[PDB]
């Protein structure tokens, strides 16, 4: 009656491009499954961002310290792109501490056993000054969707702290999902197409994870389908 | 008047529906929605619009 699709080569292109393939799809099934798996990649991935970032030199996000040539908020807007992945916790306070004339990127931050940088080169400020340090307080944590900073924050009633900086967290690992079903022959049955994923990610989430990851949540919903509740 | 207070107050108001936005050459318009990023027509290559 059908055929098994079944996880096929997964190529890395790039570090933050992988194409997945899904090779013995029955014909009529490739857009389903692609349609289904690129809204819950798009949706409901987990993934590690950036909430609150304390900075011990200013009170708000419209100051700014000396030798520093970008304004706290394009820290807070750069911080908004750090790629992390966090493995045992799901909220962690990440160090930055660099003082001295140059380009502070996100090798620069302590580095804990269970964080893991993945753009490294990712620049987050520039110090044109000898003396001038950065102290920061990263907190990341994991989440899916978008969290803006203007949510959770009517459910803290103006955190108690003033020194902390609220960021909106955009939690989605992937940023652009495609996919080709087109003719995949093989000897057995003559209607066959695979399915190719290419997908664009912030290199947070492997691609066989976020298949699998997105193969969970659509059958957890279809669940509810497969028994009726009358 | 013995003394003045003056407060700044800065919010960083996003866009959402209702805001007015418009064109360079004189179309207008209002936000409708915002919807998921799903939604949104896809090219080929995969980039939403």
């Amino acid at each position: 009656e059908f055929l098994k699709p079944r996880l096929v080569d997964i190529e890395q292109v790039s570090s933050t491009h992988a194409k997945v393939t899904l090779e013995p799809l029955e014909r009529g099934f490739g857009h389903t499954l692609g349609n289904a798996l690129r809204r819950i990649l798009l949706s409901s991935m987990p993934g590690c961002a950036v909430t609150e970032v304390e900075i011990d030199g200013v009170l708000h996000e419209y100051s700014t310290k000396e030798g520093v040539q970008e304004d706290i908020l394009e820290i807070l807007l750069n911080l908004k792109g750090l790629a992390v992945r966090v493995q045992g916790k799901d909220e962690v306070i990440l160090t930055l501490n660099k003082s001295g004339i140059g380009p502070v990127t996100a090798a620069d931050i302590t580095h804990d056993g269970d964080v893991e940088i993945v753009k490294p080169q990712h620049v987050i400020c520039h110090l044109t000054d000898e003396n001038a340090s950065i102290s920061m307080r990263i907190k990341v944590q994991r989440g899916r969707g978008y969290v803006p900073a203007s949510t959770r924050i009517h459910s803290e009633e103006d955190e108690r702290p003033i020194g902390r900086l609220l960021v909106d967290a955009c939690y989605s690992p992937v940023e652009r999902i495609a996919y080709n079903v087109e003719a995949a022959r093989v000897e057995q049955r003559t209607d066959l197409d695979k399915l190719v994923i290419e997908m664009e990610t912030n290199g947070t989430i492997d691609p066989e994870e976020a298949i699998r990851r997105a193969a969970t949540i659509l059958a957890e919903q279809l669940e509810a389908f497969v028994d009726l509740r009358d | 008047v013995l003394k003045i207070v003056k407060v700044y107050l800065a919010v960083k108001r996003r866009i959402q529906p209702g805001d007015k936005m418009a064109g360079r050459h004189g179309n207008k318009g209002v936000i409708s929605k915002i919807n998921p990023i799903e939604d949104m027509p896809y090219d080929e290559n995969g980039t939403p619009v």
